[PDB]
RNA sequence: CGCCGGGCAGCUUCCGGGAAACCAAAGUCUUUGGGUUCCGGGGGGAGUAUGGUUGCAAAGCUGAAACUUAAAGGAAUUGACGG
RNA sequence: GAAGCAUUUACUUUGAAAAAAUUAGAGUGUUCAAAGCAGGCCCGAGCCGCCUGGAUACCGCAGCUAGGAAUAAUGGAAUAGGA
RNA sequence: AAUGAGUCCACUUUAAAUCCUUCCGCGAGGAUCCAUUGGAGGGCAAGUCUGGUGCCAGCAGCCGCGGUAAUUCCAGCUCCAA
């Protein structure tokens, strides 16, 4: 039974906020993944990448350990990669699968031109950086598909994304930076400034100040 | 956002920063948000309103946060305007 | 020297990765739920659709009032609703884009020979055709990829010449008979 | 950097082509050393006569032998060293007989642990090698 | 004690870059175009053979192919070893 | 309207001319299709036959033509031998 | 129950034929009227099943497999791809 220590996760619980879009519109860190259980639940689906068998040198020879790689997202707009070594590989994809929830964004979703019904691409041309590793995602016209290796593929579909020209460069056989590079041009979807963007904010209450009086209730500590 | 037909098509409305105007991405963890009491003209009380000001990260570990924050108070007649 | 045509051209393409799972279980329900022969016939489908989307992409570009633009598109939009995979009220190019073979695969004759209740279960279907059961409006079709336009689908018949539409029973129930009434009076 | 100017098309076409025989499948393709030197000629398959039955030690780790032919090729008689592929093969070639003798691969270059051998025996005389391993004809007697 | 210009450098920095070591240039690069010269294309064979050319010579410049090979390398990490 | 352009070019847009076939592409149920260039409609029969097609695009550079004139090149008065 | 593939009378085709097309008569129950080429360690879909061989014979484009319990050779069985 989950019992927070945070104040978002005290709001979270408490059924004060909803729709996690404003904790990520306020830009707080999620530091417990039950809450992106709590929002998300039912519909993240988790996928093994990759188990890679990682070694250290001992004066009693190699010391293995094991890293996994995890993909999460509900195909509507989040996804979430995380990245865990263990001793052993259960425990390993378990705290990836956690560390995947507590690392997931969200996907701004775009038209090829005629924008006409749901968006189904990328709203411009994105490019992420992980090592040597490039990815650029390019805006495709419908029923394209994902034009892409089976890895960007595997996330690109988790994101929602149903569309989409991709481009690669360096050593991709390196699928932890990879995957990783995906990761990075889809968050920097919202990264990103668009002319339809331009229009002049307007500053909503935190959920901190918000619920302050709740907070000082129930939270502290009693 | 705004299709043809009108309705938004995006999940939130990200903010901007009040300095750079770039965007706050939802990652950002190094940019705040602060609110700035305003006082009455007659009694310097806090009256129960404030004004909000949104810095991005990159700003505020330039070292800018400080001038822009001050420069966004003489905008809104916050202190002095000769200061 | 010769008066021969050699104008010829494949109607398929294979894919780019052979043994991806995905493709493969995909294709194969096409293959299993609509009654085909191999993959073969599933590449030819979604080769036609690439080769109209080819079309409709280019269109697209296309300056609006072009009158290339105008004129092709209307005669595409006009041959896809007339195959019926697509709807008159969608008579745009970006409808064409929102395809899929599915679409175009309902519209084969074996599809609708089992969907009128004229034969049950497609692959009794497939049959059937083949063995000069069917006609469309008076003509006897034996090819199960016959793309049936809408005007020509309130016409599936059977022959007037096979054992389920007129008369002269098939050569095992003759044989039948006629040996029965052989070994009677 | 390189020269962007809009009259520089000379300088981009005779630098490129000056810079492309620095590889080396260009230069292999269209120097005519390669062409001269390999026996098939530019032929996919060539047809010799078997001089002996030669057995050639594989190349480490692996150990074995592996059993070749030496063929003397009809046109431009050079001489070859042909593998035998398969568990019994080189028992059906006998001496003197006529082959057809494929590429083995790798364009030239070697396979495997098999040192020097850049061909294989295919069509011992005109019955071919698998029908007589796999026992479907058997040699003209 | 300062200011300006041109120099040889130094420290510091989440400017940005880079495989990293590091670099205020090795930045302003998939958001890829300021001008221009020279030059690389897996490791060897080999800067060898041959022709030419310069030199008194020693040698310099220009410069292959046959054949051979599945790695050779870079930068960092953990150990082991170090007269 | 006869004549000429107060520079001449590049550039750009247009118009003529660039064989057919092939390619793209319109029409047409070869029984479907690859193809082909065909076909379609009434006969209660004089019907001593009617309708319709065999499109269109593209065709680098060089050459010809008519608008634009930003960009880029170029030219006119300095021993005035100037308008 | 249904049908061709064949056998085959006739028409049609054609300069004369043939083939297709049309149509008599025969023509399916292991419907024996018999689907094949390559594979099953990874890349790359599919077995640690069994017998044999024992760094031999062989496989293997490349990494590699084989020295008496071979997921890789030689076979049987069962699967995979077109
Ligand atoms: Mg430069
Ligand atoms: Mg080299
Ligand atoms: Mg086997």
């Amino acid at each position: 039974e989950w019992m927070p220590v945070t104040k978002l996760g005290r709001l979270v619980k408490d059924m004060k906020i909803k729709s996690l879009e404003e904790i990520y519109l306020f830009s707080l860190p999620i530091k417990e993944s039950e809450i992106i259980d709590f929002f998300l639940g039912a519909s993240l689906k988790d996928e093994v990448l990759k188990i890679m068998p990682v070694q250290k040198q001992t004066r009693a020879g190699q010391r293995t350990r094991f890293k996994a790689f995890v993909a999460i997202g509900d195909y509507n707009g989040h996804v979430g990669l995380g990245v865990k070594c263990s001793k052993e590989v259960a425990t390993a994809i378990r705290g990836a699968i956690i560390l995947a929830k507590l690392s997931i964004v969200p996907v701004r979703r775009g038209y090829w031109g005629n924008k006409i019904g749901k968006p189904h691409t990328v709203p411009c041309k994105v490019t992420g950086r992980c090592g040597s590793v490039l990815v650029r995602l390019i805006p495709a016209p419908r029923g394209t598909g994902i034009v892409s290796a089976p890895v960007p593929k595997k996330l690109l579909m988790m994101a929602g994304i149903d569309d989409c020209y991709t481009s690669a460069r360096g050593c991709t056989a390196t699928l932890g930076n990879f995957a990783k590079a995906t990761f990075d041009a889809i968050s920097k979807t919202y990264s990103y400034l668009t002319p339809d963007l331009w229009k002049e904010t307007v500053f909503t209450k935190s959920p901190y100040q918000e619920f302050t009086d709740h907070l000082v209730k129930t939270h502290t500590r009693v | 956002m705004q299709n043809d037909a009108g309705e938004f098509v995006d999940l939130y409305v990200p903010r901007k920063c009040s300095a750079s105007n770039r965007i706050i991405g939802a990652k950002d963890h190094a940019s705040i948000q602060m609110n700035v009491a305003e006082v009455d003209k007659v009694t310097g009380r806090f009256n129960g309103q404030f004004k909000t000001y949104a810095i991005c990260g990159a700003i505020r570990r330039m070292g800018e946060s400080d001038d822009s924050i001050l420069r966004l108070a003489k905008a809104d007649g916050i202190v002095s305007k000769n200061f | 020297p010769v008066a021969r045509s050699w104008v010829c051209r494949k109607t398929y393409v294979t894919p780019r990765r052979p043994f991806e799972k995905s493709r493969l279980d995909q294709e194969l329900k096409l293959i299993g739920e609509y009654g085909l022969r191999n993959k073969r016939e599933v590449w030819r489908v979604k080769f036609t659709l690439a080769k109209i989307r080819k079309a409709a992409r280019e269109l697209l570009t296309l300056d609006e009032k072009d009158p290339r633009r105008l004129f092709e598109g209307n005669a595409l939009l006009r041959r896809l609703v007339r195959i019926g995979v697509l709807d008159e009220g969608k008579m745009k190019l970006d409808y064409i884009l929102g395809l899929k073979i599915e679409d175009f695969l309902e519209r084969r004759l074996q599809t609708q020979v089992f969907k009128l209740g004229l034969a049950k279960s497609i692959h009794h279907a497939r049959v059937l055709i083949r063995q000069r059961h069917i006609r469309v409006r008076k003509q006897v079709v034996n090819i199960p990829s016959f793309i049936v336009r809408l005007d020509s689908q309130k016409h599936i018949d059977f022959s007037l010449r096979s054992p389920y539409g007129g008369g002269r029973p098939g050569r095992v129930k003759r044989k039948n008979a006629k040996k029965g009434q052989g070994g009677a009076g | 950097g390189k020269c962007r100017g809009l009259r520089t098309a000379r300088k981009l076409r005779s630098h490129r082509r000056d810079q492309k025989w620095h590889d080396k499948q260009y230069k292999k393709a269209h120097l005519g050393t390669a062409l001269k030197a390999n026996p098939f000629g530019g032929a996919s398959h060539a047809k010799g006569i078997v001089l002996e039955k030669v057995g050639v030690e594989a190349k480490q780790p692996n150990s074995a032998i592996r059993k070749c032919v030496r063929v003397q090729l009809i046109k431009n008689g050079k001489k070859i060293t042909a593998f035998v592929p398969n568990d019994g093969c080189l028992n059906f070639i006998e001496e003197n007989d006529e082959v057809l003798v494929a590429g083995f691969g790798r364009k030239g270059h070697a396979v495997g642990d098999i040192p020097g051998v850049r061909f294989k025996v295919v069509k011992v005389a005109n019955v071919s090698l698998l029908a007589l391993y796999k026992g479907k004809k058997e040699r003209p007697r």
